[PDB]
């Protein structure tokens, strides 16, 4: 996997 | 909304996952008619990678239609390579087929592989 | 093949494309229920992204209802929060939401965003 | 984007 995308 | 977290990997398991639905035939509810040879695949995915199933399967009457016969000039593997392309991101470019996936893939409007193609052919010129 | 190039962005355009397919109910399929809330969704794309889902499509006698009953426990705002995620990758995870997004990805059995959710909750405690 | 995947 998870991010801030 | 700003505030979402992504998860990097899902659009390639979603594809990865719709490739699975797709070898075990299911929900395939079309069939492409490539010069006699028959290809299984969804609607929706082929409208989300080629410009020439959009307009199809948006035409009010084309949606409906659960066999599609393409011009008799496409050839079947050049098809074949541009659907597993459809389904899996991969193409599997090679002299012997080169001229054959451009052309499906211009006919198909597929502008990325189109693009890769007159590359690859530019190379060897 | 092991000769084949790939494009990076497919997997993603193809994601991007459903997703509009979805917004301008296009060939969607299926209508899920929750809790007298109707979403209109593709079934392909459900089973996907959905153990849950991948179970019903895969049934006999399910795969051809068009509209399939939720659970009344589960959450609309948390539906609509997954299913967002189904066809983004982009899951709108916030704190007045998080219990009820946990809950649902549990039925649904979208395992990374348990994960996720169980992270989140877990940094505050 | 094309890539050697
Ligand atoms: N074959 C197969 C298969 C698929 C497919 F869509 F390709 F059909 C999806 C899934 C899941 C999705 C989410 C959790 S499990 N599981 C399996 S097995
Ligand atoms: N809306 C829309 C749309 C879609 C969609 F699938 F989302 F419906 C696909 C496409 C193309 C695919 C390949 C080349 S152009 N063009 C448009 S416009
Ligand atoms: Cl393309
Ligand atoms: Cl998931």
């Amino acid at each position: 996997a998870w991010v801030i995308p | 909304a700003d505030s979402c977290i992504q998860f990097t990997r899902h659009a390639s398991d979603v594809l990865l996952n719709l490739n699975r639905l797709r070898s075990r035939d299911i929900l395939t509810d079309v069939v492409i008619v490539v010069s006699r040879e028959q290809f299984r695949a969804h609607k929706t995915v082929l409208m989300a990678c080629s410009g020439l199933f959009y307009s199809i399967f948006t035409d009010q009457l084309k949606c409906n239609l659960s066999v599609i016969n393409l011009d008799p000039e496409i050839n079947p593997e050049g098809f074949c390579i541009l659907l597993d392309f459809m389904y899996t991101s991969r193409l599997n470019l090679r002299e012997g087929n080169i001229m054959a996936v451009m052309a499906t893939a211009m006919y198909l409007q597929m502008e990325h592989v189109v693009d890769t193609c007159r590359k690859f052919i530019k190379a060897s010129e």
